[PDB]
């Protein structure tokens, strides 16, 4: 059942071995040198197959002919629905996302930056702090 | 590739790990704690002392002595508030939607 | 002296130890007189850092 | 009374054998440093 | 059924292996000096070993050597009989008991803190959605 | 000692001796003493034997105890040296110290004394482990120096190793106190279903 | 009826997928994961700043928490694994703000 | 009202928590497929192992029934073994959720007689494997504690290092065969403690006079030697 | 801490708060609420604590053991606290 990351293991593992994947992003693609555009901001105008088809769902599931998955992912649809407007609320109301909101940098300044110096890990204090000695 | 490692090298698989997309601090690994005996030993000294049940619930503290905190998470602060509002705005990131703020970040960190 | 002499007479990193077959030598120690206790015949000397 | 009608001492804890030793050429149980040529 | 065993092996010889042996060996015999040096050390008064001595300074705790009808065959052993001491108390462990199971303190230490905080996070929450509950419960 | 097992029919007994009439309310109520009767003999042989291992298991721990010559919190050993009496009891429920009076290599000889002891009888899980060997590294400080100033310099450790020293023994006392109520409990339940099997033994019916 | 204990629960799911498919070197499943980690919930967006500048008890509270539930150090220079943990100290101390935790297990 | 809604995002999201949850709910989400831990992995009994013992591979024999399917370890492990980490290691050496071999004792007087006789502790019938994070936790504990016992000395990381293996091989639930492997660094510790000894107090002997063919050949270097 | 004291605090809590009315019993009714919540709290504990340290271990293991296949894990857990809450606040 193992799809086999060589096939022909004797021979491709010595001159073509798989390196560790990157996952923070594509890497093969240009980047980006401007942020997303912000979208529209959302209301409550949106939810209308959302709330209808969680009403109908929920019925038939009441009745017994609809299932579980399907009121989940109803209702999980719904709720993302509500959240979308509640996210917004609290990035245009609360102040300490603004600057998030209107943040902007560079690949230059990125790269210029000296802060990596700083990211060694401390170190855990002593055990006999504990006894207070 | 990927030979079993037999038992006998264990010991060293835990403190230098193979490499992976998501790899721990292998050099913060022996900085690792979280003690179990924090607040028995606490309160059996403050019971040695005189205290009383009550009191002693009162002045226990939780355990600083535990993993220390990633200086991420106070150098690349308003990087690390963006990229969240970003993932809450466009549905965690998908389709490549904060690869603008991921990218920022990842040069901060690793600077080639 | 070995340090010194390893290091260049220059500062030297913090908790830096010297250990043969697992055993850690005293700063104010003999070399040879360590060597000859703890790894008898095997001089191979390790330089580590010891924070534990 | 019947409860004192059989104490020396007590069953052994654990017990340690001679084929728990480890033995071998190639048998890393008995690696620990590299022993010079 | 062990004792009085059949030949469960060959015996043989390779061919061409050598035997190192004249054709005199069985009359060649082994011989040490030790015997004849012992005599001779005994006779021109030379310096004798310690082992001669009973008692033994090699150790701060009293020694006394045993000899098997020989003094090159000797073993020391402890005179002292050693007071041990436990700085513990009496009581306080039943091993065979499972305490993960039982409810309180050395049962949640018996059990770990992540444990105990894992169910106290879980209380947190519970608390939460029971607030809830509650308030728009009341609110009726 | 036990008894004989009892006797079985040399002729095979089927079904020849079944009832042939469903039982009566006195069989009914006979049955149901009986099913009582043996869930009492198992709470009672339950109790019995928990006694019985446990006094014997603690018996032979206390001779064995006895036998290697140790001693507790609680110094209850009369094989021990005068010396070695006093180091223990004030390791235990003293202050360790040196005196003015000894030299100092003496005074070295008796730290020496006092940490391989406390280190023989704490092990690296013991709570007061770490606080004793701090205060007695504190004196291999300060042998050169004097109690007065000594003190200023170990109150700070003594003050822990004290406390869990403390904590030991009253955790002692208290399992002590919780497993005598626990102990006359039990025996006093299992008294108890004694007198009920002797009632229902005395009610019993049949032959 | 039980959204925080909810979230709670899939949020620790997701972090198990997220190391067992960097484990078995699954980017896929990874990404999959971290884009499926409840990031549109308005409580611990609003609680991340918070924490990102509390002090004293309650971080040490929170950091108790976190450490009990992932005591592994993450790599200082992994913006998403940084990002993952951001959020789930954020719920935390969500929780803890609300109904404080109660960590030791003498207690009454 | 439906139970744990926004609980299942595994499921909402075809997120699989693993290879074998991928290939069950068929989300094809790992490149690799899955190769499924055989059951004689998954669980199993305690065995015998040693070949200079006659009940060799069979399961150990305990008071209580219990079932003798033994587990099995590999053997013959395929060569492409892409997760390295611990979490797949220990499953070819032990079980992840414990041996099938735990008590259920109708009695407590049982339990009390078994533990007196060495036959069973909880420690090692009820439990599971240990994770990496909590044997390093441990080793971490252990290793502050020695160093704050004492700083200055020699056998400090070959103690904490028999402690190590003991955790990395699961001594808890496999004690013989733990020791069989930290007997090792016991023993280094051992000589440690006799050299630390000798060099504080002063011991040292006479050594005999340079022998007259110390060196084989003589073109051959004498390495002096401390 | 038991089921019977936390009925009553619960009792004492609609109680109080048909007392102050609708208005003002976020503000006087905390104690109560709160000492209402703990009890719970401690029963919710005592009755589900086996599956939340079930869920723990899955969580610990990655959900590879036998009984963390499936979502029995969860819906154990959610379904004590369900429990718990219907015999409770009710
Ligand atoms: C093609 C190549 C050409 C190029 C050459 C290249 C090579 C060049 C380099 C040279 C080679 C080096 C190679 C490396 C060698 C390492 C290996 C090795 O050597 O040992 C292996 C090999 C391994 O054996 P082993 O099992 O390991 O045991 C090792 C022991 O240490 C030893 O074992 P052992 O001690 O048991 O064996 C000794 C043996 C033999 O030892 C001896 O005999 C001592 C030697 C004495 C020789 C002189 C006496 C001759 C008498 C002749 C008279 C006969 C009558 C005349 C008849 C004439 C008509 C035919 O003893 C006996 O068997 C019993 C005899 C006991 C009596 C001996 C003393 C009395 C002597 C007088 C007789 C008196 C009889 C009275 C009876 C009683 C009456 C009352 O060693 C031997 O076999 C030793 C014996 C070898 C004999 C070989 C037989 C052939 C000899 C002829 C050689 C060629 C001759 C050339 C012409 C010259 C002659 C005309
Ligand atoms: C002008 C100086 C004299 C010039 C002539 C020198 C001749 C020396 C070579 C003779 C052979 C020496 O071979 C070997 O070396 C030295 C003595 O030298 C001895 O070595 C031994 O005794 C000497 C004492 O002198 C010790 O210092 C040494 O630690 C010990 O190993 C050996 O017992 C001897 O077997
Ligand atoms: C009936 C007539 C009897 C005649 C008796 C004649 C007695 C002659 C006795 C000489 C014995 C000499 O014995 C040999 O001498 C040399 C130096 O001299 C010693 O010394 C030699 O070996 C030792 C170490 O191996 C070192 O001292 C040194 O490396 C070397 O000089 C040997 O250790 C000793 O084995």
């Amino acid at each position: 059942v193992r799809n086999q990351r060589y096939p022909a293991s004797p021979v491709q593992e010595i001159f073509l071995p798989e390196p560790v994947p990157f996952v923070q992003f594509d890497q093969t693609a240009p980047s980006p040198n401007s942020p997303p555009a912000p979208l529209p901001s959302p209301s409550l105008s949106q939810c209308e197959e959302q709330k209808d088809r969680y009403r109908d769902i929920s019925s038939m599931f009441h009745r017994g002919v609809a299932g579980a998955e399907q009121v989940r992912e109803a209702y999980n649809s719904m709720a993302k629905c509500f959240r979308r407007v509640s996210v917004a609320e609290v990035l245009e109301s609360d102040p300490a996302f603004r600057q998030a909101r209107n943040f902007t940098m560079d690949l230059k300044q990125a790269e210029d930056d000296q802060r990596y110096k700083q990211l060694q890990y401390g170190r855990v204090p002593s055990i006999l702090t504990k006894y207070h000695l | 590739a990927a030979s079993t490692i037999p038992i006998s090298q264990w010991p060293s698989l835990l403190y230098a790990p193979p490499s992976s997309p998501a790899n721990p601090a292998v050099e913060a690994l022996p900085e690792m704690q979280f003690d179990d005996l924090h607040y028995p030993r606490q309160m059996l000294l403050c019971r040695g002392a005189g205290y009383s049940l009550e009191q002693c619930n009162r002045m226990a503290q939780p355990d600083a002595r535990v993993t220390p905190e990633n200086p991420a998470e106070k150098l690349l602060k308003e990087e690390a508030v963006a990229a969240i509002a970003c993932l809450s705005q466009r549905e965690g990131g998908k389709d490549e939607q904060c690869r603008y703020y991921i990218e920022r970040m990842y040069k901060l960190a690793n600077k080639e | 002296q070995l340090k010194a002499q390893i290091y260049g007479g220059k500062a030297a990193p913090e908790n830096v130890k010297v250990a043969c077959r697992g055993r850690v030598f005293e700063d104010a120690d003999n070399v040879a007189m360590a060597v000859r206790a703890f790894c008898k015949r095997d001089p191979r000397l390790l330089l580590f850092q010891d924070n534990l | 009374s019947y409860l004192n009608h059989g104490q020396n001492g007590i069953p052994p804890s654990v017990t340690w054998n001679f084929n728990a030793m480890p033995y071998g050429k190639e048998n890393p149980d008995t690696k620990t440093f590299p022993i010079p040529d | 059924s062990m004792d009085h065993g059949m030949q469960y092996s060959s015996i043989y010889w390779e061919t061409s292996h050598r035997t190192y042996l004249p054709f005199w060996a069985s009359l060649t015999q082994k011989f040490s000096w030790k015997i004849m040096d012992d005599q001779i050390r005994s006779f021109l008064r030379l310096p004798k070993p310690v082992t001669t001595e009973p008692f033994v300074f090699s150790s701060g705790s009293p020694y006394i050597r045993r000899y098997f009808g020989d003094a090159d065959i000797s073993v020391p052993v402890p005179l002292h009989a050693p007071a041990h001491f436990a700085f513990v108390p009496t009581g306080t462990v039943s091993p065979w008991e499972e305490t993960g199971m039982e409810t309180g303190p050395q049962g949640a230490a018996a059990r770990g803190a992540a444990a105990t905080a894992f169910r106290a996070v879980l209380e947190s929450a519970w608390k939460c959605d029971i607030d809830e509950q509650i308030k728009e419960k009341l609110h009726s | 000692t036990a008894l004989p097992p009892p006797p079985s029919a040399n002729v095979a007994v089927s079904f020849t001796a079944a009832p042939a009439e469903p039982l009566s309310r006195g069989e009914v109520k006979a049955a149901s003493l009986k099913l009582e009767l043996q869930n009492i003999e198992r709470e009672l042989k339950d109790w019995w034997m928990s006694r019985k291992i446990l006094r014997d298991r603690n018996i032979g721990l206390f001779n064995l105890l006895q036998h290697h010559n140790f001693a507790g919190l609680s110094v209850n050993n009369a094989k021990l040296s005068d010396s070695q009496r006093v180091m223990w009891t004030d390791l235990v429920q003293g202050k360790p110290d040196v005196e003015d009076k000894l030299s100092v290599d003496a005074r070295e000889m008796k730290v020496d004394m006092y940490e391989k002891l406390f280190k023989q009888a704490a092990d690296l899980e013991n709570p007061c482990r770490m606080p004793g060997v701090a205060y007695l590294r504190c004196l291999r400080d300060t042998l050169t120096e004097t109690q007065s100033a000594r003190r200023s310099s170990c109150l700070n450790a003594f003050s822990s190793f004290d406390a869990c020293r403390t904590g030991l023994l009253k955790q002692q006392s208290a399992a002590v106190e919780n497993s005598l109520v626990r102990q006359n409990m039990a025996d006093v339940r299992a008294k108890a279903l004694f007198e009920r099997r002797a009632v229902l033994l005395d009610l019993v019916e049949g032959k | 009826s039980s959204p925080h204990m909810d979230r709670l629960l899939g949020d620790l799911k997701l972090l198990a997928a997220y190391d067992s498919a960097a484990g078995w070197q699954e980017p896929k499943a990874m990404e999959s994961a971290f884009q499926s980690l409840s990031w549109d919930d308005a409580d611990v967006l609003k609680a991340l700043p918070q924490y990102l500048n509390c002090r004293g008890e309650q971080k040490r509270r929170v950091d108790f928490a976190y450490a009990a539930l992932c005591p592994r150090p993450v790599d200082e220079k992994d913006p998403k694994q940084t990002l993952m943990s951001l959020w789930m100290k954020a719920r935390l101390f969500s929780y803890d703000q609300k109904h404080p935790f109660v960590l030791s297990p003498f207690a009454a | 009202s439906i139970l744990g809604a926004e609980a299942f995002p595994e499921l909402l999201s075809k997120v699989p928590l693993n290879p074998q949850m991928d290939e069950d709910k068929h989300f094809n989400k790992y490149k690799w497929g899955n190769e499924p831990i055989p059951v004689n992995r998954r669980t199993g009994s305690r065995m015998n192992s040693s070949i200079y013992d006659n009940r060799n591979h069979e399961a150990v024999r305990h008071p209580w029934s219990t079932d003798a399917r033994t587990f099995h370890p590999n053997d013959n492990p395929e060569a492409d073994r892409i997760n390295t980490q611990y979490s797949n290691m220990v499953s070819d050496s032990f079980p992840e959720g414990g041996f099938s071999d735990a008590p259920r004792f109708s009695s407590n007087w049982e339990r009390l007689l078994a533990y007196h006789h060495g036959l069973y502790s909880p420690e090692k019938f009820n439990s599971t494997t240990k994770t990496a994070d909590e044997i390093r936790l441990a080793v971490n504990d252990f290793a502050a504690k020695v160093h704050a016992d004492d700083p200055k000395n020699a056998c400090k990381y070959l103690m904490i290092e028999e402690f190590k293996c003991l955790q990395s091989a699961q001594a808890r639930i496999d004690p013989q065969g733990a020791a069989t492997k930290c007997v090792k660094w016991f023993n280094e510790w051992r000589q440690c403690a006799w050299d630390q000894e000798k060099m504080v107090k002063g011991y040292n002997y006479i050594e005999d006079r340079r022998a007259r063919k110390h060196k084989p050949y003589i073109g051959a270097p004498d390495l002096q030697y401390s | 801490m038991s089921v019977f004291e936390a009925r009553s605090s619960f009792l004492d809590l609609e109680q109080c708060a048909r007392a102050a009315g609708p208005q003002r019993w976020e503000a006087e009714c905390q104690g109560v609420r709160q000492r209402a919540l703990q009890a719970a709290a401690d029963v919710m504990s005592r009755e589900c604590g086996a599956y939340g340290d079930s869920f723990f271990q899955c969580y610990r293991h990655g959900f590879r053991l036998e009984a963390c296949q499936g979502e029995k894990a969860t819906m154990q857990l959610l379904r004590c606290q369900r429990m718990v809450a219907d015999r409770l606040v009710p």
